[PDB]
């Protein structure tokens, strides 16, 4: 980026961080694999 | 030493006392699908001996005016034995093939057959813009016949067909041809009923001839699938 | 100066290009970032959330009635209850789902799908169903004896209200694709069918017709490629008020 | 067996041979192997340090050329009373329409490559000057939704890639990556791309890059013009597998390998090579 | 900014140029590579495979009959059987071969060629032939006494069915070239002729007319330069269906 | 290559590896020079 | 991207520019170099070779007669035999020589010249001549007493057949130049004259008229600058066959 | 030179090697300064 303002830069396509659980498993108590979910 | 050979797979074996070494297509050998190339995630079935064995198809007669014969794989075997059953019950299949073409005659007979394994042999139709139909392509165990072997029925040429894995059966020299074929495709597995990886072509470049007692001279094809794997189990089609 | 020459492509405007460009407001200081709940960084995170399949997409079924499949106490055995076409790239029960909508912004896909069904009958209602996934090749099975030969899960109604049928990625090619031909060898996924394993059985005071709600989602072995405009939205005229933005 | 070759092999001097049991000039074509007789074994040779390079025959270079794959001319005008490409057209991408490129690609069974696309535009008045029009080329995936009018809202191209260019600018250019759903494109496909039996033979949709929709962005002018758009494709980062017999019969269709042959040799169905009087007749014999 | 100036050539589109260009689909992830049998990296690999020469390119010979040369039991001695023109850059028996077809995509060539002949008569048939390569300069030899003075191999029919005649690279210049003049000093390769060394001899029950199949290939000392469009393919009209790609 | 996607790069004309034998000698048993091919 | 701006000169095509340009044939492998006799790297090497001056450029002298100066036995003393104009940049005896021809592709020159004369009379012929170089300023000397005051060499005929008169670089300015004005102070080199020092003397049976061949060349202290089109070649029409190159 | 083929490069004006004697004195026996050339 030859411009003085950083917002002028090209795209930033390097953020590979993810956390699907905030959408797929937003339950307070984690669900164990194989174990009956309701006990 | 390189003229005699025994091939043994499953409960089947074949010997020849007049071979000409044998061909390993592109210098490769069949193998099972490795984990780093796999796509389908279900555990595959590897029947081994029930499918990896020699299947002998009906013979054809070599006549003075023959144009040549062809058999597409796996189509030719899709309805034979346990290989055929696995193919019908599974959406996906994968395998190599051991091909052995047989033709014997007499020290007084002459003739030369080009035995070539063609990958993706997409046929063309003659003198029409209409593409070949399903029945023009899928002949099954009976195989088909060449209309214009001179251009390999695809507008190219048999003269340059030697660029493909092949051997010859020149009657004064040998009585059999053997070609080992590895899985050949752009995908690790495929649906066996709509795509043929290889086409076995047997074409008489030098016609059968003799001045001795005339006899029926057959050409026989035996094919053994190798390292068979099947995925996507369901009901039979 | 520096000797240079312009290459083909010079001066063009490619909508997918990636370059820096002149800042309109120099020395502008953007508002400080603040933590906000629910940040999403990859669309694959969104499609892993299961959403309702519109299985009852039939004439006579209106609105939410289309989002549930009613099953009744049967008089005959091994009865077929319903089936579901599987091309998440074509219109059908799977199109208006999170995985379906986002996938339709792409052309190629790969990965396992998961269908979860929740039984919504009364507590006193019992039953066993069999959910089957049939890889492609033939006609959709119409009898349990045939469907049962494919991938399946036998579901017993009970305290745990839902069952999951995994539709494992079973394809010859790395990816499947959309090309508007549902019968193409690179598109057809196969079928999902549901039959009574036993029967829905309920007492006199429980409703004898119960509903199931089917959900679908992608697993984390999913991948989407080749972005394209979605076929699910379009316009033939200016929206109301659009022209007023110029007045 | 695999090795790095940068120049043609050298020749080593050879002496007289008279050894029993050694017959390098004899071979057995039946094995399928090509003769391994070396020049040194057939005749007496001298030593030659061969410096001839082999880079021009590298597959990357052999196929690495921008070849014409599409040429389309249409009328740019007020199409009020047109039955016809009304200021735009759609082209299902394929590499089977122009024979020079087609024959070369068909020398291989499978090919993996990225494709550099170059678009050249030309205009002619149907005289008072040539307008510097702006064109839009939108990439629409195979079988996907294409525009039906020059001013369709489909051209808003929210996700599809679009390139806008002027006739006065150098030809537009961009690279389409190797986008096949498989590890390589199938130049030939011995199968049917559908689960039923009525599908098309030899056409694997997985090998169709997609649709190219091109329109003139400018509204029509008071007069009509003929606009021609030429698209060139250059494969790069190439990997090739299983070479094949070269095409000899003229092509008949872009959808198949159907053949008929020329009316008379050369390249006629019953005679690829032109005839000579006899097998002992030497053409172009030095008199 | 940086002071610059455009050079002649700026803005042109050279079909053989080599530059990077804008990616149409950013962040696209190509399908993983998979090992596939038969990879070819240099076209020279292809021309080293021998293919059939169309030696019997005569009127009356149809299709595959053109790919074999028939020899019969002779009544006279030292008989000439056939000859073969050698310009792999012009139409003739060598044009539709792997080496011929690929070489015709180029203009310059250098290297040794090899011709292999396979005798396809019966086992009981015997014979000796002499295959001769005559470097350029004069008229094609018509008698064995003359042909025999050039490069040659005397072939004895037997268990090993094939013989190889090497056509060594013998040229004044590093490369030979095509210029459509077969008699040019930079094009003419010379001649190949075949005579009976003794005679084809067979018993009563063997066919008394036998065929030979001739093959040709380049050796690994071969080199090709200056790519050009091949003269072996052309079109004067749109192919069927080409225009339909626009509908 | 100033583009972010590697497939955008210029041509790669540096692969001089070769193995003609996969086409010229795909026989299981290597053929020795001078020795009769059929024995 | 990089901010830039085009400078005056941008887009122009200067025939003497020096830049790299797009290779038409990528990966082309030029023919290997081979040692060849007579390589020349600087044109100054060529002009150091002496070549024949056309001193007898007179009407009546045809062809090679113009390349030799005939001298006869004189009846009078101190006789003037011939003179030579010295502007190697104008038409005259020095123009069609190696140094003259190459120098005329330039505008400025500096360095010493050397004139060598070979006596071609019979062995029995004797004589002494005086060759004089007169720096510029006045009229060409017509008497030996005047010429003798300049740079000179007295030549005695004998076994060594040739004599060399050095025309040393004597100039006020570093270089002399051509401007089509032979009398310009920056062009005129002066004069060369030849007189009998004694006389040509021969016996009755020897020819009494003998020839001299004069040669000229530059020494290695020579320098040429400012290239220009040569005035020694030109065309007003297409050469025969030029237009046929388009047919 | 940013092109991949070396023949595309700009001119090479740095070869100052010379050997005029191959043209000016191609005689087998070198001629000594001052000494009679013919002896
Ligand atoms: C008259 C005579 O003595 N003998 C002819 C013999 O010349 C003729 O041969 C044809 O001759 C022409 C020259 O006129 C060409 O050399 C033909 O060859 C090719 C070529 O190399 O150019 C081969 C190529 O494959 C062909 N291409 C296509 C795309 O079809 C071209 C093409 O037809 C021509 O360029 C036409 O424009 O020709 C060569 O065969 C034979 C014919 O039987 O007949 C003798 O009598």
């Amino acid at each position: 980026n030859f411009y003085k303002d950083s917002y002028a830069a090209s795209a930033s396509k390097q953020d590979f961080s993810q956390d699907p659980s905030k959408f797929t498993e937003p339950v307070v108590e984690g669900l164990k694999a194989g174990a009956p979910v309701l006990k | 030493s390189d003229r005699v050979l025994q091939l043994k797979l499953g409960n089947s074996a074949i010997v020849t006392q007049e071979a000409a070494n044998y061909c390993c297509a592109y210098g490769e050998w069949p193998n099972y699908l490795p984990d780093h190339e796999a796509v389908a995630i279900d555990k595959p079935t590897q029947p081994e001996t029930s499918t990896d064995r020699f299947y002998t198809l009906r013979s054809v007669k070599w006549e003075s005016n023959s144009t040549g014969w062809w058999w597409k794989l796996p189509d030719a075997l899709n309805n034979i034995g346990m290989f055929g059953q696995n193919v019908q019950y599974h959406y996906l299949y994968r395998s190599g093939f051991l091909i052995h073409v047989q033709c014997n005659a007499t020290k007084f007979h002459q003739g030369a057959l080009l035995v070539v394994a063609i990958p993706e042999h997409q046929r063309g139709a003659h003198d029409t813009t209409t593409s070949p139909g399903f029945n023009d392509i899928m002949k099954g165990e009976r195989g088909g016949t060449f209309n214009h072997p001179y251009v390999l029925d695809d507008g190219t040429s048999i003269a340059c067909a030697t660029i493909f894995p092949h051997q010859w059966i020149n009657l004064r020299t040998n009585n059999s041809a053997t070609i080992v074929l590895p899985w050949m495709n752009v995908a690790p597995m495929d649906f066996p009923l709509r795509h043929n990886q290889w086409t076995l072509a047997v074409i008489p470049v030098v016609p059968l001839g003799t001045r001795t007692m005339s006899s029926v001279v057959p050409i026989t094809v035996s094919i053994a699938p190798m390292c068979c794997e099947f995925n996507g189990l369901r009901h039979a089609i | 100066g520096v000797p240079t020459y312009l290459l083909p492509g010079s001066g063009q405007f490619l909508t997918t290009d990636d370059h820096s460009s002149a800042p309109v407001l120099p020395c502008f200081n953007p508002t400080p970032e603040m933590h906000i709940p629910g940040q999403i960084r990859n669309m694959l995170e969104m499609i892993q959330v299961e959403s309702m399949m519109e299985i009852n997409n039939t004439d006579g079924a209106n609105g939410m009635e289309r989002l549930r499949v009613d099953i009744s106490v049967q008089a005959d055995l091994d009865q077929l209850l319903f089936n579901i076409p599987l091309d998440i790239q074509l219109d059908g029960p799977l199109r208006n789902t999170l995985v379906g909508n986002i996938s339709r912004y792409y052309t190629h896909w790969s990965g396992s799908l998961e269908m979860t069904f929740m039984f919504c009958g009364s507590f006193m209602a019992t039953g066993k169903l069999i959910l089957c996934y049939t890889p492609p090749g033939g006609s959709c099975p119409t009898t349990r004896e045939t469907a049962m030969l494919g991938t399946h899960i036998v579901w017993d109604f009970g305290l745990q209200s839902s069952i999951t049928l995994i539709i494992p990625w079973i394809s010859g090619s790395h990816y499947r694709m959309f090309n508007s031909d549902a019968k193409s060898t690179n598109a057809n996924v196969g079928y999902v069918t549901c039959f009574m394993q036993t029967n829905l059985i309920v007492p006199s005071e429980s409703s004898d017709t119960c509903s199931l709600i089917g959900f679908i989602a992608a697993k984390d072995d999913f991948s989407l490629r080749l972005m394209r405009d979605s076929p699910d939205i379009g316009q033939s005229n200016h929206l109301h008020g659009a022209e007023a933005a110029y007045q | 067996v695999e090795s790095i070759i940068k120049t043609a092999t050298d020749t080593v001097k050879s002496e007289i041979n008279a050894e029993l049991g050694v017959v390098p000039s004899l071979n057995a074509v039946e094995t399928g192997a090509t003769s391994n007789t070396e020049p040194e074994e057939a005749i007496q040779t001298r030593t030659v340090i061969n410096q001839h390079g082999v880079s021009e025959t590298l597959v990357e270079n052999f196929l690495g050329r921008a070849a014409l794959v599409s040429k389309k001319s249409f009328e740019y005008k007020n199409h009020a009373s047109s039955s016809t490409h009304k200021n735009f057209f759609k082209w299902t991408i394929n590499t089977k329409s122009f024979v020079q490129l087609r024959r070369k690609l068909e020398l291989f069974t499978y090919l993996r490559f990225d494709a550099e696309i170059t678009i050249l535009t030309t205009v002619a008045v149907n005289y008072m000057g040539l307008p510097d029009l702006t064109l839009q080329a939108m990439f629409v995936p195979t079988g996907a939704l294409t525009p039906k009018e020059q001013d369709s809202f489909h051209w808003q191209s929210g996700s599809n890639a679009s390139v806008f260019f002027k006739i006065s600018d150098p030809p537009a250019r961009m690279t389409i990556p190797f986008m096949c759903i498989n590890s390589a494109y199938s130049v030939f496909y011995d199968g049917f791309a559908g689960f039923e039996k009525n599908g098309l033979y030899g056409i694997n949709p997985a090998d169709t890059i997609g649709n190219l929709c091109v329109r003139i962005v400018n509204e029509h002018q008071p007069v009509g013009f003929t606009v021609t758009v030429r698209v060139y494709m250059k494969p790069k980062h190439i990997k090739a597998w299983a070479p094949r017999p070269p095409r000899t019969m003229p092509y008949m269709s872009i959808a198949n390998a159907n053949y008929k042959g020329r009316d008379t040799a050369p390249n006629t169905l019953n005679a690829i090579i032109g005839n000579r009087a006899s097998v002992t007749t030497m053409p172009h014999n030095i008199v």
